């Protein structure tokens, strides 16, 4: 899994 | 006994709407006002800055108009609209905004404690009580918000400062809305997302509780329950309506976050009859005292270090652009 900063997701 | 607590309840967020109406009917600074200092953090950024004047510290958020492509724009408005009509302990203050023909500009109060998201991944988890007093800070934001028809949307530990008493600041309403029933907004951040939102369903403020849910796991384990390289395989998890638990985690720990990670609506806590009251009642937080949080009377888990205004050794290094 991912285990640095997690970008957020703005549509699909 | 409870009920005086829920009639003090009602009383404090009927004055706290009130409050907020008036601000939200009827809502600055150039930037030369200040010296730019340091990244602080950086997205699809956030500076330290001082302002010229009065020398004291901010952080300033710059939004580019170039970069503000997407229909990103009413999520923009919705952001510097809330942050300037909210009033709560553990929700970052805004002090200006402006804009210029290149950028949007919000300035707030600088927390210099940096990310929970650093401290955690550098001591791996935090012990339930430590996890704990930072998960009631967030339940009563979000029944502050949740009161006044706000959802949040973007809970997760990057988005959570240290203050230098220890208590949270919740940054970041990027994609916090007034929702008087449902909304369809495919956002938020793949690990946290609920069932609901990843299903294009419309979806209400019980996404913020299941986002609750995800966040106490991730900072009692020091990883979240769903949990792969890829955003598709993170979906295929969440949906399955499968968590797997630590063998440290308590059985109370447990017994909440299976009612917060609740596929089903109709059985998630926070979105039945009674409200917030069946988290704030779960013999999790048997030993919490919910006004002593708010009135930050409880001695935090630690105190981020500080060597004086303007220090920035509690954030990570990011490009300077
Ligand atoms: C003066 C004042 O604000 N009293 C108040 C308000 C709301 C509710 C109650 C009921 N205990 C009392
Ligand atoms: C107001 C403020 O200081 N925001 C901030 C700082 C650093 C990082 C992030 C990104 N979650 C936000």
């Amino acid at each position: 899994g991912r285990t640095g900063r997690r970008q957020a997701i703005h549509d699909i | 006994k409870k009920g005086s607590e829920q009639e003090s309840v009602k009383e404090f967020l009927a004055k706290a709407k009130e409050e907020f109406l008036k601000k939200w009917e009827s809502p600055t600074a150039q930037l030369d006002h200040f010296d730019r200092i340091k990244t602080l953090g950086t997205g699809s950024r956030v500076m330290l800055v001082k302002h010229k004047e009065t020398g004291n510290h901010y952080a300033m958020k710059i939004l580019d108009k170039q970069k503000v492509v997407k229909l990103q724009i009413e999520h923009t408005l919705n952001e510097k609209r809330i942050l300037q009509a909210v009033n709560f302990p553990f929700l970052v203050k805004l002090e200006f905004s402006f804009k210029d023909n290149s950028n949007l500009y919000m300035v707030m109060e600088y927390v210099p404690g940096g990310e929970m998201f650093s401290h955690l991944r550098r001591i791996g988890r935090f012990s339930e009580p430590h996890a704990r007093f930072y998960a009631a800070q967030i339940v009563l934001t979000f029944e502050y918000l949740h009161s006044l028809d706000l959802i949040y949307r973007d809970l997760k530990p990057e988005n959570l400062l240290i203050d230098q008493q220890g208590y949270i600041q919740v940054t970041d309403f990027g994609f916090a809305k007034r929702v008087k029933g449902r909304t369809w907004t495919l956002c938020g951040t793949p690990e946290y997302l609920a069932p609901e939102i990843i299903l294009s369903k419309g979806y209400n403020k019980a996404v913020d509780w299941w986002a609750l849910g995800v966040l106490i796991y991730e900072m009692a384990a020091g990883y979240p329950p769903f949990f792969a390289d890829q955003p598709i395989q993170i979906y295929e998890k969440i949906v399955s309506g499968k968590v797997r638990f630590p063998s440290h985690f308590s059985s109370d720990l447990k017994d909440l976050l299976r009612n917060l990670l609740q596929v089903d609506l109709t059985k998630r806590f926070g979105n039945l009859k009674n409200g917030v009251n069946d988290i704030k009642n779960h013999k999790w937080f048997a030993t919490t005292d919910w006004i002593a949080i708010y009135q930050r009377k409880v001695e935090a888990p630690f105190i981020p270090k500080f060597k004086g205004p303007g220090d920035t050794s509690n954030f990570d290094d990011y490009e300077e652009e």
